[PDB]
RNA sequence: AUUCAUAAUAACUUUUCGAAUCGCAUGGCCUUGUGCUGGCGAUGGUUCAUUCAAAUUUCUGCCCUAUCAACUUUCGAUGGUAGGAUAGUGGCCUACCAUGGUUUCAACGGGUAACGGGGAAUAAGGGUUCGAUUCCGGAGAGGGAGCCUGAGAAACGGCUACCA
RNA sequence: GAAACUGCGAAUGGCUCAUUAAAUCAGUUAUCGUUUAUUUGAUAGUUUACAUGGUAUAACUGUGGUAAUUCUAGA
């Protein structure tokens, strides 16, 4: 190719997304944004797929262009914007607000949280460097930059950011005996937490998590978030509670509940 | 060959068409830019001057200015040039073009009255053609009518006046860069976020100071009671 | 704004503006036909409603509210018996101002109040209460919806408590008033259109007091709150009225012009017949008409004589008579209010009958029309003239109003002489009131008037203003007037030698009065001094056509030879008309004298009457040009020359660049005519800015005369008219204020542009060896720094100084001026100003003067001038020992200009990256110059100090 | 892990940037002036970070051919030093230097009706064959050569030569 | 709101497998070896002003050339 591409194939598409393979050839391509373009997912997918309150793409824009629907606080108006983890959807004609977390099955999910809830968010701490003038500050995982950082924050924190301001509330250091989300691999969705941080200079870290049930699993570090301490998360957490479970089980509950 | 003389202090213009060849010989090995005696053209040009400025040969191709030749050459022509419009950003088109040195193959050429003689042109001298249009921006209007800064150019623009079957009115352009209560509140609206942004940051930056300062003392104070 | 959305875009989705929202937003719940969910009712309309709000709003506060109230409004009977709780809880939810919220609210509001309306009278003041507060709250956030929810909600509460509320409506007006007298515009004409429905609804026992308490609350907004609410009352549909229109105009009428009402309630009365006279049709108009005609004959009084006379002002003015179905019955109330006061009112009353009346009533009244006018108006006849002239002059002069102008002047002659002058004075210049003019006068005052010209005092100003009314009147006369005005001339000449304003714009009047030689030859012994005036060159213009030429003539215009080089003057000055006249004077001369006019006078009198615009602009250029080139073809004597170079220089004073042109392009190409003479031109117009001209003129005693003509309107076409109107009184009220001021705005122009100044220095520059050769004159100017003035009263703009300089690098010897080195001195200081364009324009004129050893360094001083180039030239020419450096012998030379170039570099404000690098640049080349050479820059830096 | 981030000193620059832009609305102070101040947005702009991308790059892995055994190096082949150029590393190119680099564990050369892979078929398992062809990646627009524009092209439904 | 200037796009998409045998490509690395329109977040009191020019032109008015083209000359 000349330059960059335009156009996504729907099989190309992540499959998390969970589009249809016949409904046509092409797939909503995510716009430049926060979140990259296999982790996010398109206000079109979530309003249409998801939510199902429009029924295609046409009808979306006229919501969005209606301005009803806020990320982070802010009205967008991109049809492609690229909300995902840990973001904030605000409907307020329908007074809603959603949080995008994952399910244990690895997709993104529909949870409502309550308002007090919506007014913040997390970000894990990619990068703390000093700007120019002197001036420190850090980048998270969702591309905010927020200067003059509290000192002990350091890179694989979490800090709580305040949605109105956009500044550090709290913030959680990256230790044992924390409670983390997975955001990738085959245990993406899962919650646990840590016990032993094996580290290799110059290559990918792992990290060792024991979820509730006692079952133990590695993960390389760029995919652990942590949201807070052993049963005191800092958010609320989707049905299941982040705990991975077997196929036979998934039988017997699906029969039990019918 | 035609001759497509212009009066421009007049904007009037009009052809001529020649057929003795005493003149047209007289104009040959000239160059676009230079001057010729009218009296030569015949005595109805006595007294004028005439500038060359260009022609068109008997296959329509143009005078190029800068190219000294009698001949057609094939040139590279860019984008701000004379005989190309380019269709597409970056384009440029290798086009035949007419020398610059007058010739006998010349279908018309065209001239620029630089002097009027004695005598007057019935087509040229004897008639003007208003300008199209009149000033628009403020500084043009108040040059055009030498108005004074106190004075207040939306009094004085040019307004045309339409008639659609029975119904009239008129029409006046927009004047650009007026002085308006709208730009002073863009000025102030700008300087004041501005000085409140460096305020801010200021703010910032103290109170960041204050919690390191705090931090290095306590630390400080723990490293005294390891001692 | 002014061209609104009429023409609709195709595009479906359009922005619109909250005024634009709310301008279109209108308050009438009755005229939308969709169907509404509390037409179908199984328990309650209250009920029907909530259940629906339920499915469409899902707002958090309607949610709460819902769950509340859910079990206490399931039938008609528990909401009745739970109406308090009902209405505590919806008042509460109001309160918090939740606009996802308030549609639900404000609707199940007015459900409420139509379940049980009788009952919720005791919940209507709570009710309205909360509705202000919540539109109070709706300006501070921007939603048109909430709006239209708030008011609509109050349109239903009315709708459904109609008959109560229309009982007692003053108090529901009580409520809103604060609506009604809000500053905004829109909430005071919503809460009008709500109340408008109770008032249509009301009987007119009621409506009385109503109208009577308002009236009484009229003597900020509430006029035009009530201005709003009556109108809407009456229309109905476009073009049409409402049935009830008619008791409501009746009873706003019996009030208005009873005694007791304020007279704002009359004005108010005139606002609204303004409204929807424009609004509605004839035939919906007609039935309204013939109630307010058997109303004013009902009640016409002496006491409501005046407030009957405004209102009928009203009807006529309106869409002037197109709407008046029968002038006849007008006429026949003005004759009877005449019988049975204000003379203004009727003045504008009558002023507007003749221009709005039909043609055939007017035949059938003019007569009586203006004997009435004689009758009362006689004190103020002239201002009803003037105004009747202004709205329809054509029509006066039909129907014989010029006879009864006549009758009044020979019936008040002695009281308002002067009136008279003033109004014959504003006539003059328009030419459709010729007629006026060939008006004749009472003979009796040209008797008297000429009596005291016989024996008049003049030795002062206020003598003299005397004269001058007087002589106004008197150019009518007919008895001739020559032998009575000789003698005055002379006088006023000899009292007078050094005239003043005043006094040259009488003699003007006085040679005014002349009608068809020895008074040519009184104004030919004292001209001199009353040239310039216009109104002087017109009566002399006037005088000399009218003459006939004649051998004698030829006698006294050889007495005078220098009189047609004299007046040659004038061309010179800024006006445009009083240049027209000396030319129209110049040739009449020529004719008297005999001899031949040359072509070019004729030619440029052309050129003067050509309109300055961008049409005739080009034309206006060649006409210039050609006339130069003949007057350059043709050799001439110095009459010509002298004429047609002044004239140029007129040409300059004129503020139409097409114009310039012409000029700038001529006199290059013909000053060889008269060197000496363009020079005097350009050497004035350069000292005309410095030179102060004020035009003082006599001030006559003030006048105290104003009053309030006529009333106050909102609408703004009645309130233009009446603008006008007061105008013309206020103008005749201070009649000798009046006839002194008209006669400075006809006086002409005498203030020169202040840019003529750069108009001559452009001349200058097309012609540098004329000005070298008279160095001496402009020399003063640059050893002045051309500033007038220690403390400086006014100096040269910096584009003219800028010419200036550009003239002197053209001269062609600028060593061998009259003071080559006190210019070379100045030229000095100019070199190190901080603007480095006058720093090359310096340089330029110091490379004028031929020296051999600058020649040697002409390309490294203009380099150190480039700001380009600026660095690399100070490290290759200043180095000490480098192959370019200036020769040690040239130093000393060449050493002063580099020093005082530095000292303007120097001066730049050291602002940015590369400014500041200049800055270091220019001090750090001083230690490679020699210790003398660095204690000079010292000296220069100290000098200002 | 760094000459990292950042900061400081001294100068330098055909040297930049630091809003002469636009929509809607008309609030607040008063010394009442078209005085001062002020709201919601659009579009631009330096640098940093993020994102979409690009470029190069580390290790391992390709069918037949030894009746192809030596290849590369004069005209860069291996490497060093310095420069030029590049967005940048780098024989990518230049100048001076050494004589290096691959190879029976198959270099080099030749054939290929060779775009590669995810996949398809067959088979009990091992295997054999197919894969232009719905996705990913690369190359092309009759064949070579060279370019403007633009962030991004050696573009071809852009331009210029030559060949047919 | 035609036309034109200006900004952006046209380097995406669609098609074909000619060349290509450590080349492409798959997996897996690196940029402390570099560019990056755009999105997103930060970020600039240090720079006649009640606001500067044609150092300027299109569209447009008008005069024309060529057999011919999404050709264009003068004013
Ligand atoms: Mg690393
Ligand atoms: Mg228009
Ligand atoms: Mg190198
Ligand atoms: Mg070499
Ligand atoms: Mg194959
Ligand atoms: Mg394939
Ligand atoms: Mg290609
Ligand atoms: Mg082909
Ligand atoms: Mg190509
Ligand atoms: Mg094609
Ligand atoms: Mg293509
Ligand atoms: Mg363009
Ligand atoms: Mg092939
Ligand atoms: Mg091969
Ligand atoms: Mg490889
Ligand atoms: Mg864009
Ligand atoms: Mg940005
Ligand atoms: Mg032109």
């Amino acid at each position: 190719a000349r330059g960059p591409k335009k156009h996504l194939k729907r099989l190309a598409a992540p499959h998390h997304w969970l589009l249809d393979k016949l409904s046509g050839c092409y797939a909503p391509r995510p716009s430049a944004g926060p979140h990259k373009l296999r982790e996010s997912l398109p206000l079109i997918v979530f309003l249409r797929n998801r939510l199902k309150y429009a029924l295609n793409g046409r009808e979306v824009k006229a919501i969005l262009m209606q301005r009803h629907v806020k990320v982070d606080g802010k009205v967008r108006t991109d049809t492609t914007y690229p909300a995902g983890f840990m973001d904030v959807i605000t409907l307020d004609a329908t007074n809603e607000n959603f949080r995008l977390v994952y399910d244990v099955k690895g997709r993104f999910a529909v949870h409502r949280i309550t308002d007090e809830e919506a007014s913040y968010k997390l970000g894990k701490v990619k990068k703390v460097q000093l700007g120019k003038k002197g001036v420190p500050y850090v980048v998270t995982h969702d591309g905010r930059t927020i200067r003059y950082p509290d000192p002990n924050i350091k890179v694989n924190d979490t800090v709580k950011i305040d949605l109105a301001s956009g500044k550090i509330t709290d913030f959680i250091k990256f230790d044992a005996g924390k409670l983390v989300y997975v955001t990738g691999g085959r245990n993406l969705g899962r919650i646990g937490t840590i016990v032993h941080k094996e580290r290799h200079d110059g290559g990918f870290d792992l990290v060792h998590i024991k979820d509730s049930l006692d079952n133990t699993f590695v993960t390389r570090l760029n995919n652990v978030f942590v949201i807070g301490e052993q049963g005191k998360p800092y958010i609320s957490l989707p049905k299941g509670k982040g705990i991975k479970l077997s196929i036979a089980e998934e039988r017997d509950r699906r029969r039990a509940q019918q | 060959m035609k001759l497509n003389i212009s009066y421009p202090v007049n904007g009037s213009q009009k052809t001529f068409e020649i057929d003795d060849e005493h003149r047209i010989r007289v104009f040959f090995d000239k160059r676009i830019g230079q001057e010729v005696d009218g009296e030569a053209v015949g005595d109805e040009f006595k007294g004028y001057v005439f500038k060359i400025s260009g022609g068109n040969d008997k296959q329509g191709f143009p005078m190029k200015q800068g190219v000294l030749l009698p001949t057609r050459i094939k040139l590279l022509l860019t984008k701000n040039v004379s005989c190309y419009r380019p269709r597409r950003d970056g384009e440029r088109k290798r086009k035949s073009v007419r020398g610059a040195i007058v010739g006998p193959d010349l279908a018309v050429l065209a001239l620029v009255i630089v002097k009027k003689g004695e005598q007057e042109l019935e087509g040229l001298t004897d008639t003007t053609v208003p300008k199209r249009l009149g000033p628009k921006r403020a500084n043009n209007i108040r040059k055009f009518f030498g108005l004074s800064k106190e004075d207040d150019v939306r009094d004085f623009v040019i307004r045309r006046e339409v008639t659609k079957g029975e119904k009239t009115y008129t029409k006046a352009p927009k004047i650009q860069r007026l002085v308006t209560p709208q730009r002073l509140q863009r000025k102030r609206h700008q300087r004041a976020l501005k000085v409140r942004n460096a305020q801010a940051q200021r703010e910032a930056a103290a109170e960041y100071a204050q919690l390191l300062a705090k931090r290095l003392s306590e630390r400080k104070a723990e490293k005294a009671e390891i001692r | 704004a002014k061209q609104r959305q009429t023409t609709k875009s195709s595009k479906r989705y359009r922005y619109s503006s909250f005024k634009a929202r709310i301008d279109d937003l209108k308050i009438e719940p009755a005229r939308n036909l969709e169907k509404r969910v509390h037409d179908y009712v199984e328990s309650s309309h209250f009920l029907a409603s909530f259940d629906q709000w339920k499915e469409i709003n899902l707002s958090a506060k309607f949610t709460e509210f819902a769950a509340e109230i859910e079990h206490d409004v399931q039938t008609l009977p528990q909401i009745l018996y739970h109406d308090k709780k009902i209405f505590n809880s919806l008042v509460s939810f109001i309160n918090f101002h939740d606009e996802f919220s308030l549609q639900p609210l404000l609707d199940l509001l007015a459900q409420f109040c139509h379940d049980l309306g009788p009952d919720f009278l005791k919940f209507y003041e709570e009710a309205i209460k909360t509705l202000i507060n919540l539109l109070d709250a709706a300006i501070e956030f921007e939603s048109s919806n909430v709006f239209e929810w708030g008011f609509n909600c109050l349109a239903y509460i009315f709708k459904y408590l109609s008959k109560f509320l229309v009982k007692k409506l003053v108090l529901t007006c009580d409520l809103l008033i604060p609506l009604l007298s809000h500053s905004k515009e829109y909430l005071s004409r919503f809460s009008a259109e709500a109340l408008s429905f109770l008032v249509r609804k009301c009987p007119v026992s009621n409506l009385r007091e109503f109208v009577r308490s308002v009236f009484e609350k009229l003597e900020t907004n509430l006029y035009e709150g009530l201005l709003i609410l009556f109108t809407e009352s009456m229309t109905s549909t476009q073009e049409t009225l409402h049935s009830k229109a008619k008791a409501i105009m009746s009873v706003l009428l019996h009030e208005a012009l009873t005694k007791s009402s304020p007279e704002r309630s009359v004005s108010l009365l005139s606002d609204i017949w303004m409204n929807i006279s424009k609004y509605a049709s004839i035939e919906s108009l007609l039935p309204v008409y013939e109630v307010m005609y058997q109303d004013f004959n009902d009640s016409l009084d002496a006491t409501n004589i005046d407030r009957i006379l405004k209102v009928l002002t009203t009807i006529v003015f309106s869409e002037s008579g197109r709407k008046i179905p029968d002038w006849n019955k007008i006429t026949i109330l003005i004759e009877r209010i005449m019988s049975q006061l204000s003379q203004d009112k009727v003045a504008f009353l009558f002023a507007l009958f003749i221009r709005n009346s039909d043609v055939k009533t007017l035949t059938l009244f003019h007569q009586k029309l203006f004997n009435y006018a004689l009758t009362n108006i006689s004190d103020c006849f002239l201002e009803f003239f003037q105004f009747a002239l202004r709205l329809s002059y054509e029509r006066v002069f039909s129907f014989n109003g010029l006879k009864f102008l006549q009758l009044f002047l020979k019936k008040n002659w002695q009281s308002q002489g002067k009136k008279i002058a003033l109004f014959f004075l504003e006539v003059d210049d328009k030419p459709e009131l010729q007629k006026v003019r060939e008006v004749n006068f009472p003979e009796e005052f040209i008797l008297s008037i000429r009596d005291f010209f016989v024996t008049a005092e003049i030795n002062d100003s206020n003598d003299l203003f005397e004269i001058y009314w007087r002589a106004i009147i008197f150019k009518y006369s007919k008895l001739q007037n020559t032998e009575i005005i000789i003698p005055l001339l002379e006088r006023i000449f000899s009292t007078f030698a050094s005239p003043d304003n005043f006094t040259k714009d009488m003699v003007g009047t006085l040679l005014k009065i002349y009608r068809k030689n020895n008074l040519l030859k009184t104004i030919l012994d004292n001209y001199e001094n009353y040239k310039e005036s216009l109104n002087f060159l017109r009566g002399w213009n006037k005088l000399v056509s009218n003459l006939h030429p004649s051998e004698s003539l030829k006698g006294l215009m050889s007495h005078y030879p220098s009189l047609l080089l004299s007046l040659t003057d004038n061309f010179m000055l800024p006006d445009g008309k009083i240049r027209y006249e000396t030319l129209e004077l110049m040739k009449t001369l020529m004719i008297l004298q005999g001899m031949q006019v040359p072509d070019l006078l004729s030619s440029c009198m052309v050129i003067e009457e050509i309109p300055l615009t961008l049409q005739n602009a080009r034309d206006l250029t060649i006409r210039i040009k050609n006339v130069g080139a003949e007057f350059g073809k043709t050799k001439t004597d110095k009459l010509v020359s002298s004429f047609f170079l002044k004239y140029l220089f007129g040409l300059l004073t004129v503020r139409f660049s097409p114009v310039w042109t012409g000029v700038f392009d001529t006199l290059p190409n013909v000053y060889t005519k008269d060197e000496a003479l363009v020079w005097k031109l350009v050497l004035s117009f350069i000292k005309l800015p410095d030179e102060n001209q004020n035009l003082d003129y006599y001030q006559p005693l003030l006048e105290d005369g104003a009053n309030k003509v006529l009333w106050d309107s909102s609408v703004v076409r009645l309130r233009d008219t009446i603008d006008t109107f007061s105008h013309i009184w206020s103008k005749y009220s201070t009649q000798n204020t009046s006839i002194i001021s008209t006669t400075i705005e006809r006086r002409g122009n005498t203030t020169y542009p202040i840019l003529i100044r750069n108009q001559a220095l452009k001349v200058m520059l097309s012609i540098p060896q004329v000005a070298e050769n008279h160095f001496v004159d402009i020399a003063p100017f640059v050893y002045n720094d051309f500033k007038t003035y220690r403390v400086i009263t006014g100096s040269w703009t910096e584009v003219d100084r800028n010419v200036f300089l550009k003239t002197l690098s053209k001269f062609k010897n600028i060593k061998n001026v009259y003071s080559a080195t006190e210019l070379h001195d100045h030229l000095m200081v100019l070199l190190g100003s901080r603007n480095t364009d006058v720093q090359k324009l310096a340089l330029d004129a110091l490379l004028a003067y031929k020296n051999p050893t600058l020649n040697k360094y002409r390309d490294n001083l203009k380099n150190l001038l480039d700001d380009t180039l600026f660095k690399d030239e100070i490290t290759t020419f200043l180095t000490e020992n480098g192959s370019q450096s200036i020769k040690a012998e040239d130093e000393k030379v060449v050493m002063p200009y580099v020093l005082r170039i530095f000292f303007g570099r120097a001066q730049v404000p050291p602002t940015s990256g590369q400014k500041r690098s200049r800055k270091i640049a220019v001090i750090s080349v001083l230690p490679n110059f020699k210790k003398p050479y660095i204690n000079d820059f010292l000296s220069l830096a100290s000098e200002r100090l």
